RNA sequence: UCUUUUAUCGAGAGGU
């Protein structure tokens, strides 16, 4: 390369924050019963505001 | 209607009442309260 | 030939 590169070992540390707990999508789950629309939630197959 | 007053389930063998129904039995207590008091006995400031 | 259930109110800790 025509270009030289800094280089070298540091300290690297991994936080909570993975993609696998936050995707999410639906098609036709469940409703509430006051107005019969989309539920608030992740773990209950839930609807995007 | 009910639909609009919805009654929830609990710990599935329990289940309240939503607001409206209790205010609306209170109105409807305070209503046979207000019945009697002016069909009889009357101290006045019973009454109002 | 299907279908198939996730309380409620409130409080706090967080991510852009």
């Amino acid at each position: 390369l025509m270009a030289q590169v800094f280089f070298g070992p540091t300290y690297y540390q991994r936080l909570r924050h993975m993609v696998d707990d936050k995707i999410h999508a639906r098609a036709r789950g469940p409703v509430q019963v006051l107005t019969r629309q989309p539920v608030e939630g992740r773990s209950r197959d839930g609807g995007l505001r | 209607p009910p639909q609009v007053r919805p009654s929830i389930a609990m710990d599935e063998t329990t289940q309240g009442q939503d607001d409206l129904t209790h205010k609306l039995s209170d109105i409807l207590k305070a209503n046979i309260n207000v019945q009697k008091l002016e069909m009889d006995g009357s101290p006045q400031h019973i009454i109002n």
